[PDB]
């Protein structure tokens, strides 16, 4: 059924498994027209595809002439996304296929089912978890591929880095979630705590900055005020 | 002018007799029922008094032969027979209309209900739907399973109902699933009116049936199969204009008959309010929607 906090460590057995997240698939500027009216512009998105195990992520980039001359875009997006993850799924070799597919928005359900009716034993997952992967468009290096294309492109990454070397997808998965929610809640603050010391640099062939095991101790604390320190500005107490 | 002749009535039974019903005691001098109108298929129904579980009946045409009810004190219910010899049959019947031992199907001059019912409902068509070769009528009851339900287990007592199901490689071709999910039209049309049913006539009698099943037996694979096939027309965007038109008569007259106080079980809150509010024909079904606002407001 529905992945929540109860079944957390089945994202970090054998059985491969990818999540979806579809937030920044459909993106728009809101603007003022001529008359007055208001209209939308459409910039590129991306569908963010996961294995939570390996950190490999498959990032589709949607360029915007996919929405040219189409209607209810919103619903469109839903349906391309799962368009796209049934392309993704077939061009892997059979034991690369996940046995499941969580998505992280439950309107994402029956697209996906519907596009997937080929693999009958590929479960279609919901999720009662809140993850953060609306704000992969804060990584630097992902945004930068998504606004530069010029046509449809599909861009692998591995979303850890090297982090695997040193600890496990559990704990890459707890820093990746923690980096996440923290630049979703303060995209600038998240940013200069992990920018702010010019002596620690990104390798050219990561995301992230290169942090000894010390410093991620650090990094993980200033996150997690960062988060608390949001909440207290939010609530006030 | 057609008649089933009971036997007898040993167990005090409720018998049903299309959209009638009555009580018969426990050794009341019952011998069955008259003046049976010939043209259309029938159904007789029974619930016993001791055990309302007990609840199953009969599709019958009586062109098709001449058919008596007799008490199986073994299997502990009123089954139907046929009689092959005829002088012997019309010689029963004749005395028991002298002795005035049958009630008379109670059809009002004015009254289309049961036309309206089963405009579209074929004895050849449910014969196939309830496998039996053997026997020219049809047994159901409330707990027979669908061919779609043993699916999701006796084959040989199943409801072999068209199975429909909007999230099949039948219902999407590859390459049209948003278009085909989101309008049922190709599933409808080229599947299974084209394809499964070969006309309308066919879908609304097997939609027909599966509602007098739900309605008469409480049978929950029928309700599923009726609700099913509403859907899958008010889920279409391109439907002919006299399937709609037919189709609103068609309800119209199922919720009219349906009772008041089995509204809550026999009716599918999502797929009504879908239908009738959200769906491409939400505007082409006039009858249904003003009877269903005045009789079940509380459901939409
Ligand atoms: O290209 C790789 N990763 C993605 C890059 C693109 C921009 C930031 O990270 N890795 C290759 C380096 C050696 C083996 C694979």
């Amino acid at each position: 059924g529905a992945m929540n906090s109860s079944n957390y460590a089945e994202l970090f057995n054998n059985d491969i498994k990818l999540f979806v997240d579809d937030t920044n698939v459909y993106r728009v500027t809101v603007h003022k027209t001529f008359e007055g009216n208001v209209a939308t512009k459409a910039i590129n998105g991306c569908i963010f595809t996961l294995n939570p195990k390996t950190g490999h992520l498959f990032l589709k980039i949607i360029h915007t002439s996919v929405w040219a001359g189409q209607k209810r875009l919103s619903q469109l997006a839903k349906w391309k996304t799962a368009e796209e993850v049934s392309a993704l799924v077939r061009s892997l070799p059979k034991e690369e296929q996940p046995k499941q597919i969580i998505v992280t928005r439950k309107a994402m359900l029956d697209p996906l089912e519907v596009h997937m009716l080929d693999f009958p034993n590929i479960a279609i997952r919901p999720t009662e978890l809140r993850l953060p992967f609306s704000a992969a468009m804060s990584i630097d290096k992902l945004s930068d591929v998504v606004m530069k294309a010029t046509e449809p492109q599909m861009v692998l990454f591995n979303i850890y880095d090297d982090w695997l070397d040193r600890i496990s997808s559990y704990t890459a998965f707890s820093r990746l979630t923690l980096l996440l929610r923290a630049l979703k809640t303060n995209e600038e603050s998240a940013k200069m705590i992990l920018l702010s010391d010019p002596t620690i640099t990104i390798k050219s062939y990561h995301l992230w900055p290169s942090f000894t095991d010390e410093q991620w101790i650090t990094i993980e604390s200033q996150m997690r005020d960062l988060i608390l320190t949001e909440y207290g500005r939010k609530y006030n107490v | 002018m057609n008649t089933v002749p009971f036997t007898s009535a040993p167990i005090e039974v409720t018998i049903g007799i299309d959209q009638y019903s009555f009580n018969v005691k426990e050794n009341q001098p019952f011998h069955g029922i008259k003046d049976i109108p010939i043209g259309h298929v029938h159904v007789i129904h029974f619930q016993h008094a001791d055990n309302s579980s007990m609840r199953y009946g009969y599709w019958f045409d009586c062109r098709m032969g001449n058919f008596y009810i007799q008490y199986d004190p073994k299997d502990g219910l009123y089954k139907m027979m046929e009689e092959r010899d005829g002088a012997k049959f019309e010689n029963i019947v004749h005395n028991f209309k002298e002795r005035q031992m049958m009630v008379s199907y109670p059809k009002i001059d004015e009254d289309d209900t049961w036309y309206n019912l089963t405009e579209f409902v074929q004895m050849d068509k449910i014969r196939k739907i309830v496998r039996k070769d053997e026997n020219q009528f049809s047994y159901v009851d409330s707990s027979m399973t669908t061919v779609q339900e043993n699916e999701l287990s006796d084959p040989a007592h199943s409801l072999n109902y068209t199975v429909i199901n909007f999230k099949s490689r039948e219902a999407i071709r590859p390459g049209h699933e948003m278009e085909d999910f989101l309008d049922k039209s190709y599933y409808l049309n080229t599947v299974m009116l084209q394809g499964i049913f070969k006309n309308s006539s066919n879908y609304f009698g097997e939609l027909q049936f599966a509602f007098l099943n739900a309605m008469f037996f409480g049978n929950y694979g029928s309700s599923l199969q009726w609700h099913a096939m509403i859907e899958l027309i008010c889920s279409s965007a391109t439907v002919p204009k006299h399937m709609l038109d037919k189709l609103d008569e068609i309800l119209y007259y199922q919720i009219k008959t349906l009772p008041e106080q089995y509204s809550d079980i026999l009716l599918n809150e999502r797929v009504w309010n879908i239908c009738l509010y959200s769906s491409f024909q939400k505007n082409s079904l006039h009858n249904t929607e003003k009877i269903m606002e005045n009789k079940y407001p509380e459901l939409l």
